[PDB]
């Protein structure tokens, strides 16, 4: 529980200076036509549900993947990451397409290693998982559409009281008696036409976009002291995707949030999950408390969780905690490939099962969070 | 595979816009009212509003304005629909034909664009140079207004300010200049632009940006000579003209915010304002400043006139009359009399127009006639909350019943000179004519002296010269009042038998076979005045005195047996002044001449049950105007009963009807009786203004109600009613309600006005122990018990503090004989978002007192409850729970079923709970009784806003969803694959144009099996926010196909206002996707087929392949459709 001094310059974590520095960058964005079927190459050896808007680090070694990515960069730059269910071996029916924005090839070690970073862009469901003899199977992809709904009062609105539906901005910022009182008149003036329908105003506030976003911002700040608009988007779609990425949940809940087609349903599901969630325990034991929900801060602009690659290419999603429990360390604190620029990771294990839950990030300078940073991963962390 | 049929049982009533101007003519002053899809055009006169035309458009009127370009004599009307169908209309009438022609039309939507949050704004240049529309964020759409722009092509001009609140055009500017207020992170600002048509872009405004109040809402453009604009916020009213500037802070407007306005002076010296809680203000502009001819403002005094209905649109009619167009209340027509000031109010109400919306809850109850339902709604909101009782049909309140074996005629008489009231009713059977006497409750058979004993009387009544007549089958015998002696008796010269008899006040014309004899009733004499014969036997005769004279009928109407023809001849002669050959085969059974609303008609009823109304000329000749209305399938007997200070005609048949005149056309209501064979107005001393009705079983005497098809009684509660249920055994209504109470600085909650909860007979406050700022408004919930006869509040139970009562059901549970009121509440606190605790409370009304039998505390909000087979089924938050009523009067949990959705809607049919939420996530369940748990059968999830849902039958389910649509989902239980079995296929789409809050099974017409039944199966009523009651029924595949073909063929014949295609209007519409309507047959389009002309009727049907019972009969006729369409009209 370290307050106030959170000195990290928390954006460096999201630049990946470990996966290389002078990485070649790519202009901007693309677009796949809604409800179209597409031929999107599938990069293998990745087993993770890539939420849209989430950065995905990658190191590529085998010649087939290197050639696939080379031809990819020379033709579009988008491949497919499939949301594998509990059953492995290509048991996936949904996914997201990754699109490249940074590229670097090394001739080191006698190999043509390609270091690449990508972010999810779209959401899709596979029709048929076609396999190619080259090694890089191309999947039959249907672009699953994104739904945005108007105000629930737009149908039952009164014309007169419409000019009275453009609210003055929130008073000051993140202050009590400027929220509990502003929101009351906000709900009273926005949903005044709920008297025509058969349901009270608070019910229509349970299906609101801005009210759900406010309640979620409250809980997330209650954990990590967030910077009001610390890149949290105003768009409910993007806000929902960010919250879904940063939530410490298991794979089934992530797939379920991925299946949801509307922002409001996604926000309601996240509220339910984040309200019914308390502890995070070791999967291989489902018996030990290696956290809580209060002991969780954010040294990354993307939240308490982000995707990082070890030098062997494996992608890890790490959860940041002030104080983890029942962890025993082994090995001197070393700093060869730390994803956090200034700490020296020490490998951590469960006190009983001895599984790689994460790392302890001890500091190097003295104006740092002193030896208090556990970056626990999800390969052993079942929400309990 | 649904095949459903939707029709409107009551047109929308809430007003969402009203304008005035010289539309119909440059001389008349018209008040145009748009209620939704209907446009009503009135004419403002001294007495009030006179309706002129009623047109129903293919869309929801979003914007309408009256503008007059150069070279026009009367104003034109520009209407924009919610589907962005713009048009310009023009009034055109030639004597009797009224047509609203479409000057221009064209869809103005964009391929891409999010509709604005403040909504559609439609403004017209005061010089009528262009039309400005703000439909989409960041884009101003401009429609040039030229005579050649008949397709309404528009170009978009970019606005850099995305949040625009209100925009209008300024008055007195060389180039078209707009003024608007917009939102910025720095606040709200007022800005102006100079729109240029040639350059197709904006320009520099005459006066630059000026900072305004943080809550500036509307802009009103002050007309010349002042100029500029007035910006009205929650606390200030400011006037902007560039250099000139004013600001006021009147404290009488701080209570509530102004939402509507209307200019009252052509020179804009005074303005009229209205706010949310319904009080009229009066903005005043002072032109006392005049330096060198320039007129400038000096003050902005604001005056409060009084309190009116909660207004959405104000409008000032001529001579101190204001039409307050209300949408959540009732429309008014008030007086701005500045001298009355009885207690401090400047307004007094003149009229009050019925407005059923918003209909929040309904229930169908057989209040008066068993079998025939009545709709009891929960209308209005805030101070306009009321209960409306809608009844279809005129009803007769029976007051006597004297059994008789098939009376073949009822005729009143007065056997008491100088009595001014009826004394006895002379019945006439097949062989005898009994004379029953009825003064008080008397039924004595007191025979008159002059009346024959054993005969079938054809007529008997009071004749001139204080004498009585009796046109028996033997001879027309005249009698006397005081001495009662047979003065004369005109026997047939050949001793023939009279076939048809007709008598007037002074004349009596009888027909013996094929010969007609005219006899005048001279004082104490009866001498024939004419004699002639016709081609065939006289089927019927009618000699009724028209307006004035009343002593000699200029014309007499007859019917021919072998010709099926009706002729009108002069009474003192036999010259055929006119003729007609209406139909054939079945002979006429009755002829009647009436004077409905100073217009004379001639009604002829054939023997098959069809009445052929026609117009008649009093002086000489007659019109044709052949309009055959099939009012039953039995011979119709026509009689005239005043009973209203108006004419009225009672058409006794298998479906008795009263034919009256509404404004200038003959309407046809139906009387709620099984069958009336004969009728007679008996204004007896003991029976004031009664009407003796004789069925085939007995003679009854009663009073008719008010000649009107639909009657809406209002019971004002002065608080918002939420839910309503009816309890039969107690003869009472259970209605939830809420009242707003301000939080005073004493720890209590004082009210704002006398409500139904604070004015009950007996009162109670909930006392259960299972678990701010001065000015805040807090809701207090009550359960009111309302009598079904007097509609007086018998009791008022007040719930706990911070407890919101959600649902309500009146049912008896388990083996208990008692019936209860079950109420499910939710304890809601401002701090928390989603409640944690609720309460299931069981009341029991007996001996005029409400007692809490049982009380269950649950963890959540009880959103709905149903009575699934002697077991309350409750929806606690996202869990559906089933309760069993124990023998000790205590609820016990039996089974649970956990969903991922909020079970807002619960509709059951046998053992199939239909569960939905506000996300259109319809879920279907089944309750297995042998095992005792719920099971999921089907599921249909689609992100969309769903307003209500109903179980049409075991397979199809109907609901209403976003953008005012309807849909039907059907489960294919015969599917061999589980994925399809577990799926709910969607088999119907329809853009209703209305927002449905409630569905309910029932019908407002008599429930007659009819042996053969009717082509429509089932009946579901829905009520909408605007106040429209609809009705959806199923159809067979053959009937659905026939009606679909007829609907396609009507669309090429009927010309709509604005030339909006019907297929486009009914297409399932949504912000993200619009599809064509399927599986729904528009009852309105089909029922409009009866109102088109005969050549158009021939055009519509030429290859319909009508018959399905063997053969096709490719001709398909045109009266065969009439038989089908009338059968569909009869279902509502
Ligand atoms: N075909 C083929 C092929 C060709 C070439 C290959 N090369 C082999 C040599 N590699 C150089 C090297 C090796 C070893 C290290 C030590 O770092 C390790 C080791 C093991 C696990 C982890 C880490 C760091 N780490 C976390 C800790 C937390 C944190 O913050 N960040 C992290 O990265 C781990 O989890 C550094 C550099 C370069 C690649 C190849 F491996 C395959
Ligand atoms: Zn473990």
């Amino acid at each position: 529980k370290k307050p106030n001094i959170i000195n990290f310059d928390t954006s460096l974590p999201t630049s990946h200076t470990y996966l290389g520095a002078d990485m070649e960058e790519f202009h901007g964005r693309t677009l796949h036509d809604d409800d179209s079927c597409q031929v999107i190459p599938v990069l293998p050896q990745v087993m993770m549900i890539l939420i849209p808007g989430q950065t995905l680090p990658l190191q590529l070694f085998h010649p087939q993947e290197v050639s696939m990515v080379r031809n990819l960069i020379q033709k579009d730059r988008t491949f497919a990451v499939l949301a594998y269910s509990n059953v492995q071996e290509r048991e996936a029916q949904f996914g997201t397409t990754a699109e490249i924005y940074a590229y670097r090839e090394e001739q080191d070690f006698g190999i043509e290693i390609v270091k690449v970073k990508a972010i999810g862009r779209q959401r899709f469901k596979v029709l048929e998982l076609r396999t190619q003899s080259d090694g890089i199977q191309q999947a039959k992809v249907q672009i699953l559409p994104e739904c945005v709904l108007p105000s629930t009062m737009s149908a039952v609105q009164l014309e007169s009281l419409n000019k009275c539906q453009i609210f003055p901005s929130k008073p000051v910022s993140r202050e009590d008696q400027c929220s509990y009182k502003w929101w009351q008149k906000y709900q009273k003036r926005k949903f005044h036409c709920a008297n025509l329908t058969s349901w009270p105003r608070w019910l229509y506030s349970l299906y609101d976009a801005e009210t759900l976003m406010d309640r979620i911002k409250k809980q997330l700040r209650e954990w990590d002291e967030n910077l009001k608009d610390d890149s949290l988007p105003s768009n409910p779609i993007d806000f929902s995707y960010r919250v879904a990425a940063c939530l410490p949940i298991d794979d089934v809940l992530r797939i379920q949030l991925l299946k949801i087609g509307s922002a409001i349903q996604r926000l309601r599901c996240e509220l339910d999950i984040m309200n019914k969630c308390t502890s995070l325990c070791c999967k291989q034991c489902q018996e030990t408390e290696i956290t809580t929900k209060n002991e969780i801060f954010s040294l990354s602009l993307c939240g308490p969780m982000a995707a990082y690659v070890n030098p062997h290419g494996y992608v890890h999603e790490t959860l940041t905690v002030y104080k983890a429990c029942n962890l025993n360390l082994i090995g001197r604190p070393s700093t060869e490939h730390s994803w956090f620029p200034g700490y020296a990771w020490t490998v951590a294990q469960c006190k009983i099962c001895a599984s790689h839950i994460g790392w302890k990030f001890t500091a190097t300078k003295k104006d740092m969070s002193p030896q208090k940073f556990w970056g626990l991963t999800r390969s052993a962390l079942l929400p309990t | 595979m649904s095949y459903n049929y939707v029709v409107t049982a009551q047109k929308p009533t809430a007003v969402n816009g009203c304008v005035t101007g010289h539309f119909t003519s440059a001389e008349d002053l018209n008040l145009l009212i748009a209620k939704n899809t209907r446009l009503e055009i009135y004419v403002v006169t001294a007495e009030g509003l006179r309706p002129v035309k009623e047109v129903g458009m293919y869309g929801k009127i979003a914007v309408m304005e009256l503008f007059r370009p150069k070279g026009e004599s009367k104003d034109l009307l520009f209407i924009l629909t919610a589907k962005y169908n713009a048009c310009i209309l023009e009034y055109k009438q030639s004597g009797e034909s009224i047509d609203i022609i479409t000057r221009a039309h064209g869809n103005v939507q964009d391929r891409i664009g999010r509709p604005s949050e403040t909504g559609i704004i439609g403004i017209i240049d005061p010089e009528c140079r262009m039309i400005g529309l703000r439909l989409y964020d960041g884009l101003f759409k401009v429609i040039p207004l030229d005579r050649d722009n008949k397709e309404l092509k528009a170009f978009n001009i970019r606005l850099e300010e995305l949040h625009v609140i209100d925009v209008k055009f300024l008055y007195g500017c060389q180039a078209p200049t707009i003024c608007f207020v917009y939102q910025d992170p720095q606040g709200r600002h007022v800005k102006t632009y100079e729109v240029s048509l040639r350059e197709k872009e904006f320009n520099k405004g005459p006066w630059k940006q000026e900072n305004v109040e943080a809550e500036a809402s509307m802009v009103i453009a002050v007309p010349e000579p002042f100029g500029g604009a007035i910006i009205i916020g929650q606390e200030s009213i400011t006037y902007h003209n560039g250099d000139k500037y004013l600001a006021i802070a009147p404290p009488i407007i701080k209570q509530s915010t102004i939402v509507c306005h209307n200019r009252v002076d052509p020179n804009g010296s005074r303005y009229l304002l209205g706010d949310m809680e319904g009080r009229l203000f009066m903005l005043l502009l002072e032109k006392e400043e005049q330096m060198d001819g320039t007129v400038t403002l000096k003050d902005l005094r604001v005056e409060l006139l009084g309190e009116t209905s909660i207004a959405e649109c104000l409008t000032y009619l001529d001579n101190g009359v204001v039409f307050v167009g209300s949408r959540l209340g009732d429309s008014q027509l008030v007086k701005l009399n500045v001298d009355s000031n009885e207690q401090g109010s400047y307004v007094v109400a003149m009229e009050t127009f019925t407005n059923l919306g918003p209909i929040v809850d309904m229930c169908v109850v057989d209040l008066e006639r068993q079998g025939q339902g009545q709709l009891v709604t929960c209308s209005g909101a805030f101070k306009e909350g009321s209960l409306r009782i809608i009844r279809n049909g005129i009803g007769i309140h029976e007051h006597a019943s004297i059994d008789l074996p098939g009376i073949k005629g009822l005729w009143p008489l007065r056997s008491d000179p100088n009595r001014e009231t009826d004394d006895t009713l002379v019945l006439s059977f097949v062989g005898q004519t009994r004379v029953l006497m009825l003064n008080g409750e008397e039924v004595e058979e007191t025979e008159l002296m002059g009346f024959v004993d054993d005969q079938q009387t054809f007529f008997c009544g009071n004749v001139a010269h204080q004498q009585l007549i009796q046109i028996t089958s033997a001879s027309v015998r005249l009698v006397s009042q005081e001495p009662k002696a047979l003065v004369s008796e005109w026997k047939e010269p050949q001793a023939k038998n009279i076939s048809v008899a007709s008598c007037n006040s002074s004349q009596v014309v009888v027909a013996v076979g094929r010969a007609l004899y005219y006899l005048q009733i001279h004082p104490q004499e009866l001498r024939q005045i004419s004699h002639t014969e016709m081609e065939h036997e006289v089927a019927c005769l009618d000699i009724t005195p028209l307006g004035d004279s009343n002593g000699l009928s200029p014309l007499c109407a007859i019917g021919l047996w072998t010709d099926i023809s009706a002729r009108i001849l002069k009474l003192p002669s036999f010259e055929l002044l006119h003729k007609e050959m209406l139909g054939g085969e079945i002979i006429p059974r009755s002829i009647l001449m009436t004077t409905f609303e100073s217009s004379h008609y001639l009604l002829c009823a054939l023997g098959d049950g069809a009445l052929f109304y026609f117009g008649l000329n009093i002086e000489t000749g007659l019109l044709s105007d052949r309009k055959k209305v099939t009012l039953g399938t039995q011979p119709t007997v026509l009689r005239t009963f005043r009973s209203l200070s108006t004419t009225n005609v009672f058409a006794c048949s298998d479906r008795p009807t009263v034919i009256y005149s509404s404004n200038h056309k003959l309407v046809f209501s139906n009387v709620n009786l099984k069958e009336v064979n004969y009728m007679c107005p008996l204004n007896s001393d003991g029976y004031p203004d009664s009407l003796a009705l004789a069925n085939n079983s007995t003679l009854t005497i009663g009073t008719i109600d008010e000649i009107q098809k639909l009657h809406i009684r209002t019971v004002p509660l002065y608080e918002s009613p939420r839910k309503i249920c009816y309890q039969e055994v107690s003869q009472c209504f259970g209605v939830l309600s809420s009242r707003i109470e301000v939080q005073d600085t004493s720890g209590g909650t004082t009210a704002l006005r006398p409500s139904a909860s604070t004015q009950a007979l007996s009162s109670s406050v909930s006392s259960s122990k299972l678990f701010t700022s001065f000015g805040e408004e807090v809701e207090v919930h009550n359960l009111l018990i309302i009598d079904q006869h007097t509609f007086e509040v018998l009791h008022a139970h007040q719930f706990l503090q911070n407890e919101y009562a959600l649902s309500l059901v009146s049912c008896k549970l388990g083996k208990d004989p008692n019936t209860y009121f079950i109420v499910g509440t939710a304890m809601v606190y401002p701090e928390e978002a989603e409640p944690k605790q609720g309460r299931i409370v069981v009341f029991q009304y007996s001996d005029g007192k409400l007692q809490t039998v049982a009380e269950k505390e649950v963890k959540g909000a009880v959103y709905s409850m149903v009575e699934f087979n002697g077991k309350l089924l409750a929806s606690i938050n996202s869990t559906v729970r089933l309760y069993e009523w124990t023998t000790e009067k205590e609820l016990r949990t039996e089974c649970n079923h956990y969903n991922n959705i909020m079970a807002l809607y619960l509709k059951t049919k046998g053992d199939f709970i239909l569960v939905g939420d506000l996300m259109r996530s319809v879920l279907l369940l089944a309750y297995k009784p042998m095992e005792g748990n719920f099971e999921e059968i089907a599921r249909d999830f689609n992100p969309n806003w769903m307003s209500a849902v109903e179980i049409l039958d075991d397979d199809n389910f109907l609901g209403a969803e976003n953008a005012f649509n309807l849909f039907v989902c059907q489960k294919d239980s015969a599917a061999t694959t589980d994925e399809e079995r577990q799926h709910l296929q969607e088999v119907g789409l329809f853009h209703l144009g209305e927002f449905v809050n409630v569905f309910c099974h029932g019908s407002l017409v008599m429930q007659n099996l009819g042996e053969t039944s009717t082509p429509t199966q089932g009946s579901v009523l829905f009520g909408t926010v605007n106040g429209m009651i609809g009705l959806v029924t199923s159809l067979s595949e053959s009937w659905y196909n026939l009606l679909l073909d007829m609907q396609n063929r009507l669309n090429k014949v009927i010309k709509s206002v604005g030339k909006i295609e019907h297929s486009f209007w009914r297409s399932f519409h949504t912000e993200r996707k619009t599809e064509p309507a399927t599986g729904f047959i528009d009852g309105d389009l089909i029922e409009s087929f009866l109102d088109i002309s005969r050549p158009k009727m021939q055009e519509v049907v030429a290859n319909l392949q009508y018959d399905d019972g063997s053969g096709m009969k490719r001709e398909a006729t045109a009266d065969d459709l009439i038989k089908v369409v009338e059968e569909l009209t009869r279902i509502h």
